[PDB]
């Protein structure tokens, strides 16, 4: 699994580093693209 | 071979030799570009 | 993603042990094949003479 | 009022027993037969509407039963790779006048393009100048040795011909700066030369890819580059009374671009056999003069080059002439006409030298003679394409030559013909061998 | 960092919500009292803000000046002046740390705090353009000030740390923030020279519900000069005397 | 004999080249396309279109796919504009159209000819050559028709001063007022492309010139140059006029992946809710002119016009597709392969005596998608400044003259001597000299090698965009990237620009568009 | 570290580039082809091959396909020919091969040198530089050899008048006589290509010039100008003579689709009943030359030869196929997608100062087959005339230097100010300035920008035939088409030559070929 070390949520530069010293709960994601709802 | 000396006409198939004389009839209008920006605002009354 | 690594990995390993075990590929004349000339400068040797049959 | 020609309904072509294929399928399978003349969108010049809907029977070959669009383009996904640049070192001190051998370190999974780098030490002679094109003038011979066998060999003249014949125009000015061609280099300054090596590698040669599968060369089977450099006495011109300071060591290295592959191909190239189509060269010259037993020398009115040592399928040949004594660049046209024989049979009607110089090259690149006097003859529709477009196989022939008709000369010129031929190199079971010799 | 250059920041995600942003400059002035006029925000030529590469707004130094002129009052505008200029008749050589608060949609009140917790795909990035022509620091009018030093710049962001309940809600629930934008392009005046009242009709190009329109007539040479110069005290250099 | 003999002979190698044939070279093959037609249709502007403005243009859905876009710019001729400081020589004056005290006979201009006078016709103002068609100052006259001609009037609206001696005095300006060679590119500092409000790409004045010098084809550069300028420095810095100091129509292409690749023409037929816009950043009129005098007013003689642009009209080349293509485009979701441009700036000093720096510099590279290449250019003189005198020649990627050192050094090339790219703290490759990046990399990868020193490095096997991926480096997985520059010792105090064209995917669905 | 960090962390976005790979860039491949060989075979002409003649060539069925064809033309050097009215100074007189009064010692020409004379050698005629290899007139003498060399003699056959005094008169003729720059193209007014008497295509000298400028690449056009004698006006109009006024062998290509596209090579093996024939139209004797005097005829100094063409040969490159393909070529019918030219001539007054014109001019077009592009060529000047004085320079589609107006106007360019095409009475596109069609259109679509006033307009998307169509306008169904040209006001009257390359289908079967409409 060498290609998977340092991976972000999608191809963006998030400064991955966990700046928030805490839990970071999960954001629900409905796969609705052009117009969210 | 057979030479197909095809002529004037518009919107027709390859089997058609010609349909037009000097001015082919059919044409279509555009859809009026950027129309969505234009709203035709209705009027209102002033109480008066 | 796992099978994409495992499948060529297995193929790669099987070929590895094939070569890691014996010298070269085990191929003989197939591997140790010198180039062919295949020109006709001397395909017909002009035997110097033809003796008579006796 | 009379019935218009063809009828009140526009006249039509009949469907007979001679009409076939597209002239019928185009009408029955016409994809746009269904819309009620509403095919086009709005906002247009009327003439564009007319063009878009004015197809005839002659168009059944172009716009009926479409196969592709010009705009629904697809790209192919490719195996992940990355390129790292490594600098290879010579095993010993690099010197002029000897063969400097560089061993490759097998750093990556494939070898791509290669470039040789050298500086010219500042000899310190204010009146001294170097050779016209040090980028090539120093390289007597360059060979790539792959195990025990040689894949290709090139020398000073071929390299310059290649550039003057297959270097596309937008690159020449930059290349001239790169190899310090058409410039004067003085001996007061230390100059940095960077010289591309036109191997069977990917680019620089109108080629495509042809990567070296370095991983599958086993153990003590490695890649060596043989750089045969001329001695300085032939390279640097000094004024009378100036003594050559000499060079005891040269700062030189080889730049090799190594490609690392995704694991899938990484092992395949290391393990599985691969065969590559390669281009090999040969050099056959003929003197413009002949000598006899008493040692007398006479000029030849008619001089021919015997291509008897060449036994390979040839794509094209390249012809130059130059002064016997001035073994340097800048070629001369001394040929009035030339013709080609196979086993004493004419191959084509004798053509003037201007044909070979100005016309024949149309097939390929650099059909011009601004300063060049390089002429060619092809056996293929194009020379540059990787694809083996065509060739003449010399293997079964016993008496091949180009006969060049010249005016009597006062300068002992030599006419030198190069051939570029196809071969194959196989990388299998740790060994590298050619298919044909 | 430097005069005329462009730098950017990416707001780190150490919290749940962010609200104010304060840009700091440390400047040294090249002239005596009265030479400068809002150098901290002349310098901050503009700030663009985007989320995930999506432009949200952009503010310009002239907007900062126009906004201040319109919307900040008697106590807060003097304090603003204290943060952006020298107000105590300071002399050449004075060095001061300046604070230029930004005026984006989320930083004038907590009610519109920007939810970084809910942006695991997008970064919030700010582009800062620094002016090359800063009155009293690099130039006096059009004349360069020899020896002028580069600024020291830093950008501070105020982060909000929420409890476990609200942190979960902001991360899990969708949000619709009702935000403000600025719309701006440059244009020319038609000021008459003599014996006439010229006029112009300039086409507006705006496209969202608009709270207000505002404008000024600027001398491009002198930042914030929206009126004519005159030999009236405070209305031109040397006003009231022979100079 | 001839070819017939060649066909009869047989070699073993033939079994690998002509045995069991797969293709032939003498049987023409082709594919079929849905009928389409092209039309170049004018777009409108929202906002003012002149120097220093930021107009926006919305590209309307005139066709199904929006292809190439050209901007038509009609600039005035500056040979008639004054420079108020008037350092010398009285600016400019029209000779032929005004000042009717001057008489024109045989195209020769004379002062107040009196028809009743003696054979001494008059004082000569300018002579005209009926074979060269040029005007000459201070021609030799021993007779009415001038004889020997010299001092060519390279600038026709010259100055005349009167009431000095017995006759007025005429002289040719010595200050050549002209447009920056690359005027069609210099005018626009940048153009942004957005769809639905999301920025897709952005070009800069410098990039167009860099891309032209880097990826242009032979025998079109003279055409391209004519359309936007770019007079080669060898003649531009020779002081030419008339051809370099005139207005007229310039044609600026927008070289986006969506403009020069049919497969990426913007599918507006499938974008009913999102329009795309071009956001312009245009220069101030007190720019793009490399004048001999400081330039301050640069304003017309005839009234007071501040060198306004006369016209600006852009055209989008639309394709109109037939019914089956338009139906599939609106119903089927698409993912298009697109290129974005990003760049980074830095400002070295290259040790000017004083302890302000050294020749060892690093630039942090904050790029965000797979990158094709890194392109490095160096702008240092007054050619990054706003001054006209030795300034504003932004397309000047070389070392300036600076004879203010014991050696009166000037120019020389080799802006950078060695560079190495550092990825996450480690070298990606071993260091190579500037010559490698200036000449070898474009010799291998690109269609041309640049004249102006431009340093490139590619992550591709070969590349000029080429309408297909061929290798990239994904900078989203590089947490810290720095490019280390080893600089020369005779550089000025200016800026370095680094450009990085990169990949993304444009998703089209349900009338809306946007990037991943 | 290294490229491994790049290789390994290819990242999420790159999945679209490297996921589920479809091709490899690292495996060189080629396809096996059909054995063939090429032979260059000379064809002969039927009819006199000289000025004003119309010879034909029948291409003999030597091979299976007829490939590229080149015309090899042998022209005399014309400086050996006199201008019959003798405008001035005896245009030419050979001074080396004839007239034994000329003496030659150290390559220096002297008048009647007497070996028994004094140190004053004789009267110098021409000095020779042993380093430059040039002759010089009026050199300074004193020692036996001349000491200072100037007044370079470019045309060797100068004009001499003898026995009038103590020295003969030596003058360099003030008459720079030369072939027009474009002799390679100008010699041939037109050429027809037909199968079985039925014409397929016809090319003109104007098209070959335009097409080469429009569709040729660097380092081929430079050779094109050398073998197809042409010169850039930048040097031709500088007064060059001996460097250009030469005869010898010229090589003119015939750039037909049947000659340029290997796949469209004429399959003569499949055409047993129709022979391919070329019909030539060679220019006239008093044409294709330029001079600074009114030339009415050019004749040899030796004899009365009226500057005839020395020879002319046609070389065709034939393709010979192996048996498998040769059999298929005969037995299987073929349908080729080919191109042909169409044109119409028109000679409007063209907005002259003269009151017989207007700047709003329309030209009605008469094209039918699906057109790939329109090309407009402008010929309105004294260079449209057959005169030798400024005339015959037909390949110069610019505004002439005609100072016959209040301003002494010359050159300038921008022949047309706006161009619009109208189909069926309605615009095909909004009108654009002329520069759009001189610079933008050819830059975007074509291989080369002529950078000479050439106007083009494409109906195809980014091609130059490109061996595959990329769009066309079908004129066969158009009711009427007009080209609207907004003219400049500094134009002379003359021709507007409009070409419209188009597509058609060539059907070959049962040994017969023909064009299908």
């Amino acid at each position: 699994a060498t290609q998977w070390i340092g991976v972000n949520t999608q191809g963006s530069s998030l400064k991955n580093a966990n700046y928030d010293l805490r839990a970071d709960p999960i954001i629900p994601k409905a796969d609705v693209g052009p117009w969210m709802m | 071979t057979e030479q197909l000396r095809v002529g004037p006409g518009l919107g027709v198939g390859p089997e058609v030799a010609a349909t037009g004389g000097f001015h082919q009839f059919y044409r279509q209008l555009p859809l009026n570009i950027n129309e969505y920006k234009l709203t035709q605002l209705p009027g209102r009354l002033v109480p008066g | 993603e796992c099978l994409k690594q495992i499948l060529p990995g297995v193929r790669a390993y099987a070929l590895y042990v094939r070569d890691a075990s014996l010298p070269f590929s085990g191929g003989g004349e197939e591997a140790f094949k010198r180039p062919e000339l295949a020109t006709l400068k001397g395909s017909k040797v002009l035997s110097g003479f033809l003796p008579l049959d006796r | 009022v009379y019935t218009p020609p063809g009828g009140h309904t526009g006249g039509k072509f009949t469907q007979d027993i001679y009409t076939t294929d597209l002239l019928i399928a185009a009408k029955d399978e016409k994809a746009d037969k269904i819309p009620l003349d509403k095919r086009m969108d709005g906002t247009f010049s009327e003439g564009t509407f007319v063009q878009l809907l004015s197809r005839g029977p002659q168009d059944v070959y172009l716009t009926y039963n479409p196969q592709i669009s010009l705009f629904k383009r697809k790209y192919k996904r490719y195996t992940n790779f990355a390129i790292e640049n490594f600098e290879e070192r010579f095993s010993t001190v690099v010197k002029f006048g000897t063969r400097n051998i560089c061993q490759l370190s097998k750093n990556g999974d494939l070898i791509g393009n290669m470039c040789f780098r050298v500086t010219l030490p500042n000899l310190g002679i204010p009146g001294g100048t170097w050779a016209p094109t040090m980028g090539y003038n120093i390289f007597s011979t360059i060979r790539m040795r792959i195990g025990d066998t040689i894949v290709q060999s090139h020398d000073r003249v071929w390299y310059d011909i290649d550039d003057k014949m297959f270097c596309d125009s937008t690159k020449i000015q930059g290349l001239d700066e790169l190899i310090k061609r058409n410039v004067t280099l003085t001996t007061d300054q230390e100059w940095e030369l960077i010289i591309p090596l036109k191997f069977f590698c990917c680019k620089r040669n109108t080629g495509k890819q042809q990567f070296l599968p370095i991983l599958n060369m086993d153990t003590n089977i490695n890649v060596y580059l043989e750089f045969n450099l001329l001695p300085l006495n032939s390279l640097v011109t000094l004024p009378t009374g100036s003594i050559l300071p000499d060079i005891q060591s040269i700062d030189a290295s080889v730049w090799v671009d190594y490609i690392f592959l995704d694991d899938t191909e990484k092992f395949r190239f290391a393990q599985d056999p691969c065969v590559y189509l390669i281009e090999q060269t040969a050099s056959m010259d003929s003197l413009s003069y002949a000598t006899t037993t008493s040692g007398q020398t006479y000029n030849k009115t008619d001089v021919y080059v015997d291509m008897k040592e060449l036994n390979k399928p040839v794509k094209y040949v390249e012809i130059i002439a130059y002064e016997q004594g001035s073994t340097s660049f800048d070629y001369v046209d001394i040929i009035e006409s030339a013709t080609f024989y196979l086993n004493s049979d004419e191959q084509f009607k004798t053509r003037a030298g201007e044909y070979f110089s100005l016309v024949q090259p149309y097939q390929h690149f650099k059909r011009s003679d601004p300063t060049s006097n390089i002429s060619t003859f092809s056996f293929a529709l194009d020379a540059g394409s990787f694809q083996p477009n065509g060739y003449l196989n010399f293997a079964p022939y016993v008496r091949t030559r180009f006969a060049f008709k010249i005016q009597p000369q006062t300068t002992p010129h030599v006419i030198r013909l190069f051939a570029v031929c196809l071969n194959w190199v196989k990388f299998e079971s740790g060994l590298v061998k050619l298919l044909f010799n | 960092v430097g005069f005329g250059n462009k730098v950017s920041t990416q707001i780190s995600r150490n919290g749940d919500l962010i609200t104010d942003i304060v840009v700091e400059f440390v400047l040294t002035k090249g002239g005596n009292g009265g030479t400068t006029y809002y150098p901290a925000e002349e310098l901050l030529q503009d700030v663009e803000l985007e989320i995930g590469g999506q432009r949200i707004d952009k503010h310009y130094n002239d907007w900062f000046r126009t906004y201040d002129a319109l919307f900040r009052m008697n106590d807060d505008r003097y304090n603003y002046r204290r943060m952006t200029d020298w107000v105590n008749n300071e002399l050449v050589g004075a060095q001061k740390r300046f604070y230029v608060p930004l005026i984006f949609f989320f930083n004038q009140t907590p009610g519109l705090a920007l939810p970084l917790i809910a942006l695991q795909y997008h970064e919030v990035k700010l582009y800062f353009t620094l002016a090359s022509q800063v009155q009293g620091v690099n130039y006096n009018g059009s004349s360069a000030i020899a020896g002028a030093a580069q600024p020291t710049m830093s950008v501070w962001v105020d982060y909000i740390f929420l409890d476990t309940q609200e942190r979960t809600r902001f991360a899990q629930l969708p949000h619709e923030y009702l935000i403000e934008q600025l719309q701006f392009t440059g244009s020319e005046t038609a000021t008459p020279s003599a014996t006439t009242q010229a006029s112009q009709n300039i086409r507006l190009n705006f496209n969202h519900p608009t709270k207000y329109l505002a404008w000024n007539f600027n001398n491009p040479t002198n930042y914030g000069q929206y009126t004519a110069l005159a030999n009236i005290p405070g209305a031109c250099s040397g006003a009231g005397t022979a100079a | 004999p001839g070819a017939i003999s060649q066909l009869v002979s047989y070699g073993a190698q033939d079994v690998y080249l002509t045995g069991n044939p797969q293709i032939t070279f003498f049987k023409a093959v082709y594919r079929r396309y849905t009928n389409f037609a092209m039309e170049s249709i004018q777009q409108t502007f929202d906002g003012t279109t002149d120097f220093g403005k930021f107009p926006t243009v919305t590209i309307s859905r005139n066709g199904d796919l929006a292809g190439p876009i050209w901007i038509e710019v009609n600039l005035p001729s500056l040979l008639g504009y004054n420079i108020t400081p008037t350092p010398a020589e009285g600016n400019t004056s029209n000779i032929a159209a005004i000042s009717t005290v001057f008489k024109d006979d045989y195209n020769n201009y004379w002062w107040t000819y009196n028809p009743g006078t003696t054979p001494q016709y008059s004082n000569l103002i300018a002579a005209f050559s009926n074979v060269d068609y040029k005007y000459y100052a201070n021609a030799v006259t021993s007779t009415y028709p001038p004889t020997a001609l010299s001092n060519v009037v390279y600038s026709w609206p010259y100055m005349i001063t009167g009431n000095t001696g017995t006759r007025s005095t005429v002289a040719i300006p010595t200050a050549n007022l002209r447009y920056v060679n690359g005027i069609g590119l210099a005018l626009f500092n940048s153009i942004e492309l957005e769809l639905g409000g999301q920025r897709i790409d952005k070009h800069y004045s410098e990039w167009w010139d860099i891309w032209t010098e880097l990826t242009e084809t032979a025998e079109k550069i003279q055409g391209y140059n004519t359309m936007v300028g770019r007079y080669d420095p060898a003649v531009y810095n020779a002081g030419w006029n008339i051809s370099q100091a005139q207005g007229g129509t310039y044609y600026v292409p927008l070289k986006f992946c969506y403009n020069r690749n049919p497969g990426l023409y913007m599918p507006l037929v499938a974008l009913s809710y999102h329009q795309m816009k071009l956001n312009f950043n245009i220069n101030n009129y007190l720019n793009c002119v490399k004048c001999n005098y400081p330039v301050t007013a640069l304003t017309s003689k005839n009234g007071a016009n501040p060198l306004s642009i006369t016209n600006m009209k852009l055209y989008t080349d639309f394709v109109f597709l037939d019914a089956p293509e338009r139906i599939r485009m609106s119903e089927i979701q698409h993912e298009y392969l697109v290129t974005q441009l990003q760049w980074q700036g830095s400002e070295p000093v290259t040790a000017p005596g004083d302890p302000n720096g050294s020749t060892n510099r690093k630039i942090t590279l904050n790029f965000n998608h797979p990158v094709r290449e890194l392109v490095f250019v160096y702008q240092a003189a007054s050619n990054y400044d706003v001054d006209a005198v030795t300034g504003n020649n932004i397309f000047d990627y070389e070392i300036p003259a600076n004879p203010t050192a014991t050696p009166p050094y000037a120019g020389g090339g080799e802006v950078f001597t060695e560079v190495k790219l550092i990825i996450n703290g480690s070298d990606r490759f071993s260091g190579r000299p500037g010559a490698y990046f200036r000449l070898v990399q474009p010799y291998e990868h690109h269609v041309r090698v640049p004249s102006k020193s431009v340093y490139v490095y590619s992550f591709a096997l070969e590349d000029a965009d080429s309408r297909q991926p061929n290798g990239s480096a994904n900078f989203t997985r590089y947490d810290s990237v720095q490019l280390q520059l080893t600089l020369n010792e005779n550089l000025a105090s200016g800026r370095v620009q680094i450009y990085a064209p990169n990949f993304n995917i444009l998703r089209i669905a349900a009338g809306m568009g946007g990037l991943a």
